[PDB]
């Protein structure tokens, strides 16, 4: 019953900015945490961002500090990326999942996780 | 009536007292408060960082909507045995503070969580007042917090100059002196250090296995409701005979408007008897006034039984107009 | 009756039951102490009178 | 700098948030006792006092020399403090890990949990003149955790020491931090009716409200025999 | 870092017989930090056990898990032939690291 859905797919010069969007709906969305991650043909898949909820704690990967700003709006229900300082090698699809890892209001480790996917957007 | 009150077929000529009369209620309307986030019950209970009962974590709630559903009804491993409330019961009710505590017990040391016992975890390690309310939850953890040469990261005091406080956390790093042996450090003979590992065991039975215990201790305290539950609001009904719901201060009466002059930090009110008599409206901020329905004494006027057959109903305490209130409209 | 069970409630209720009864009944009894010396006196007024 | 006057009527508070009217109710809470000495000092240096049972202050500085206040344990990066300090038109409230000042006022921000921003604590008024120097008095103290400050904005004032009069002291934040705090020390601005500290004590009062349910009396129990 | 170490690379194996998947980590870590995830081609992740074998939606009679403390495996009984997704195993104490690869092929 749960759905969530993204912008389309488009391509990007590199060093633009790339405006993601992820809609959610089916849940409440006041406690569980958002997160961002990379699928690319020919490995797996990458683990950029971590985005809390109730307050606006971040948890970006040592990988891209400094790049990656993350914004979220529980009036419409949704989320936001500002991706700057793009490059050649990064066109990929990027995938918001409903995260259940991390704590979504103080933070701690727990049991679960990324229950609940989108289609993703193709850069 | 009369001659169902005092057991005889003839009543004489005079004046008795059969019964009282009182409106009953018609409608009911429940007006919580006004929230929607829901209660983060699946990090405190789903969480994998149980610390070492001797040194616990203190957890707070906040405002959110808490399910109580999913407690009991959803994922019920062992018995409960709340102590104060029942959990049937207590989606109705909503509080002003929730706080959550976590450690892990011993199998045979599960009942020594209770109210003023006595035991070597229950006075050394934790302890909890004697008007203490709210349920307790204890589950197996033989495949979380096991090893198969047992665990050593888990401890547990066994000496102390004095017994604890309820609610009080007591973590120390220090030698006892015991005995003729004044022991600066040096930590001889008669010089132990308190605090004393778990030794896990997994091919053991019940008495060492790994039970994880989470408490919850609620409060019932005059002050903005801050957690509530899943029931819906309704409308308002003004000067009929209803049943209200106020922020789980249920009752019965007649609600109306007020002239008071409450100040932003009060909610409450009370007469000189120390009852609810004004009711501020959570989702309006209005001020009401509690006023309960009619009610008084019947009384039967009647000449002798043997005499004739008629009677005379005097209906007290009440204005006959107003509340005229079955013999009525003769 | 909101916070507990029928089995469980009955007993807290009784408590309150027989300690309501209790000052109750303390009551009627210093009445009739004290209705029977008014008696004593309005014999008085009455004989007075 | 030191002194020592008497206290006079000063330090009643609301005990609970309870509606009440003509009522006479009475209450076994931490006051300050009527008729007290009160250790008032002068600045123009700066010891560090003790903090027992909640603290009652108060001072009559014209526009802003008091700018916040520091609780704790040791006054040291190893126990949690907290300051007051205000902002032009806010004011914030940190428990955290202060070093020292030496004098920026803190030195660093070790373990810190919690920030928390509201209206600012200090109003200013006056009638085109310094004749109305408003008094403003605070109480400090905690129960089960939970800072609770009571405060009172009165502008009317004459002069010398503590006036006399029954004022109320509505509540406005109470904290949900825990911590452990046992000194108390003070944060003013250099310069280029001040400065009233009093102890508090458990004790027992009876108060006396209004028609209108504001608080008009209160009277001790334990300070005389007519008491 | 914390990494896994990732050689269930092949899978020709016929339906029906006994499967087990084996990942093993670089340190030592926590029985409930285990996850798995499924990757039909061109579709979304979805759990398979969000701990040690506790079922997260429906697992009718294949998906199975076991974790002997630092290491963990995957026990699945009655192979149907329709899935054949990549098989990706999760840990969770230190950071977050996802699955190296896993293949099955149609053996033309
Ligand atoms: C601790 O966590 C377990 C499992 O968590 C589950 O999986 C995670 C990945 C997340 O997606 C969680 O949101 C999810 O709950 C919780 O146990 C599970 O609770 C759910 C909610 O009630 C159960 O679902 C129900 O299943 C019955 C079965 O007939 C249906 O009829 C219902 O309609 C409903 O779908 C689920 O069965 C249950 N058990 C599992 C998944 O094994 C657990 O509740 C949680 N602890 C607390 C205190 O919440
Ligand atoms: C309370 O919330 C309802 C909708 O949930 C809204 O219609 C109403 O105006 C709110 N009342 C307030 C904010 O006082
Ligand atoms: C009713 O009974 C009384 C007592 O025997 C008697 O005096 C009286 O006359 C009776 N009245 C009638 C109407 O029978
Ligand atoms: C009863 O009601 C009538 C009309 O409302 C009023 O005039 C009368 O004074 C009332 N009785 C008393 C005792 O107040
Ligand atoms: C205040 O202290 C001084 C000396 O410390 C003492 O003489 C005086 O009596 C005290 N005040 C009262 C009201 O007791
Ligand atoms: C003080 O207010 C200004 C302007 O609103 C703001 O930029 C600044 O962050 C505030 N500082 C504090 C400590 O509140
Ligand atoms: C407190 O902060 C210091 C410095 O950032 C850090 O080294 C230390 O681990 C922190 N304390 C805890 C309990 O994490
Ligand atoms: C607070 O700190 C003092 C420092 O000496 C200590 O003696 C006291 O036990 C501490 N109290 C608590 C509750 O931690
Ligand atoms: C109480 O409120 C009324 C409302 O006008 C006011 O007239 C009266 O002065 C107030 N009481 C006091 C003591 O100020």
């Amino acid at each position: 019953q749960v759905q969530l859905v993204q912008s389309g797919a488009e391509v990007k010069k590199p060093g633009a900015s790339v405006k993601v969007s992820c809609k959610a709906s089916g849940y409440p969305f006041t406690s569980y945490g958002i997160s961002w991650v990379r699928q690319a043909p020919g490995q797996g898949l990458e683990w950029m961002g971590w985005i809390s909820t109730y307050n606006g704690n971040t948890n970006y990967a040592q990988k891209f500090q400094g790049r990656v700003t993350m914004t979220t709006d529980t009036s419409t229900t949704t989320g936001y990326m500002e991706l700057r300082r793009l490059r050649s090698d990064d066109t990929a699809v990027y995938y918001c999942a409903r995260d259940y890892t991390r704590g979504a209001w103080f933070g701690e480790s727990l049991i679960g996780g990324f229950d609940n996917w989108g289609q993703g957007t193709l850069v | 009536e009369t001659k169902c009150t005092l057991k005889s077929f003839t009543v004489e000529k005079g004046i008795y007292q059969t019964s009282n009369f009182r409106v009953q209620p018609t409608e009911s309307i429940v007006r919580f408060p006004n929230i929607t986030n829901l209660c983060p019950f699946h990090e405190v209970f789903n969480a994998t960082r149980f610390a070492s009962v001797y040194a616990w974590n203190r957890k707070r709630i906040s405002n959110c909507v808490a399910d109580y559903s999913v407690l009991y009804n959803f994922a019920p491993f062992f018995a409960f045995k709340c102590y104060g409330v029942s959990p049937t019961k207590l989606n109705d009710l909503c509080f002003t503070n929730v706080y959550a505590d976590s450690f892990v017990i011993r199998g045979n040391e599960v009942s020594q969580i209770a109210p003023g016992q006595t035991g070597n975890i229950a006075d050394y390690n934790y302890k909890l007042p004697d008007d203490f309310t709210g349920c307790v939850i204890a589950w197996n953890s033989n495949k979380l917090d096991s090893k198969v040469s047992g665990n050593y990261n888990y401890l547990y005091r066994l000496f102390r100059k004095s017994k604890l406080k309820p609610f009080e956390r007591d973590i120390s790093t220090e030698i006892y002196q015991a005995g003729n042996k004044p022991c600066n450090g040096v930590a001889g003979f008669n010089c132990y250090f308190p605090l004393q590992s778990y030794g896990f065991r997994p091919t053991y039975g019940v008495g060492h296995q790994p039970y994880r215990v989470v408490v919850l201790s609620f409060e019932l305290l005059h002050a903005p409701a801050t957690v509530c539950g899943p029931k819906k609001s309704t409308n308002l009904v003004k000067n009929k005979c209803v049943n209200f719901n106020f922020n789980g201060l249920t009752g019965t009466g007649v609600l109306t408007e007020s002239n008071k002059k409450f100040l932003p930090f009060q909610q409450f009110g009370r007469d000189i008897a120390d009852t609810t008599d004004a009711v501020r409206d959570p989702q309006t901020l209005e001020i009401l006034d509690i006023t309960p329905c009619s009610f008084g004494g019947v009384s039967v006027i009647t000449p002798g039984t043997n005499t004739s057959n008629q009677v005379a109903v005097l209906y007290q305490g009440v204005n006959c107009t107003e509340v005229p209130v079955r013999v009525y409209s003769t | 009756l909101s916070r507990l069970d029928p089995p469980e409630a009955e007993v807290q209720i009784d408590r309150l039951i027989t300690g309501r009864l209790q000052s109750l009944q303390t009551y009627v009894t210093q009445q009739l102490i004290r209705a029977a010396e008014i008696r004593a006196s309005a014999n008085l007024a009455a004989t007075k009178m | 700098t030191q002194s020592y006057t008497n206290s006079f009527t000063r330090g009643v508070y609301y005990p609970d948030k309870v509606f009440r009217s003509s009522v006479l109710h009475s209450t076994q809470d931490l006051f300050l006792p009527f008729f007290s000495n009160v250790t008032w000092f002068h600045a123009i240096d700066n010891p560090v006092l003790p903090f027992n049972d909640g603290v009652y202050f108060a001072s009559t500085e014209k526009s802003n020399i008091i700018r916040g206040w520091i609780f704790g344990t040791t006054l040291d990066s190893k126990t949690q403090s907290l300051l007051i300090v205000n902002n032009a038109t806010n004011v914030v409230i940190k428990v955290c890990e202060f070093q020292f000042c030496n004098d920026r006022v803190y030195s660093s921000a070790n373990n810190c949990t919690f920030e928390y921003v509201s209206q600012p604590f200090l109003m200013d008024l006056e009638g085109k003149q310094g004749n109305f120097k408003n008094l403003r008095e605070f109480v400090f103290k905690n129960i089960d955790g939970y800072f609770k400050i009571y405060s009172k904005h009165t502008p009317v004032n004459l002069g010398r020491d503590l006036p006399q009069g029954f004022s109320a002291l509505e509540p406005l934040v109470d904290l949900p931090i825990g911590i452990n705090i046992t000194r108390f020390q003070t944060l003013l601005a250099l310069h280029r009716a001040a400065y009233y500290v009093g102890y508090l004590q458990p004790r027992t009062f009876l108060l006396k409200y209004n028609e209108n349910g504001t608080i008009t009396d209160a009277v001790d129990c334990a300070l005389d025999p007519l008491s | 870092e914390i990494v896994l170490t990732q050689s269930p690379g092949t899978l020709s194996l016929s339906p029906g017989e006994r499967a087990t998947l084996s990942c093993r980590a670089s340190q030592t870590v926590s029985s409930t930090s285990l996850a798995w995830y499924q990757q039909k081609p061109g579709q979304a992740p979805r759990l398979l056990i969000y701990g040690a074998s506790s079922r997260a939606t429906g697992i009718p009679d294949r998906f199975s898990g076991s974790g002997s403390g630092t290491d963990f495996t995957l026990t699945i009984s009655r192979l149907e032939p329709e899935d054949f997704a990549v098989y990706y195993c999760q840990q969770h104490d230190t950071s977050l690291t996802f699955g190296g690869g896993t293949k099955v092929e149609i053996k033309r």
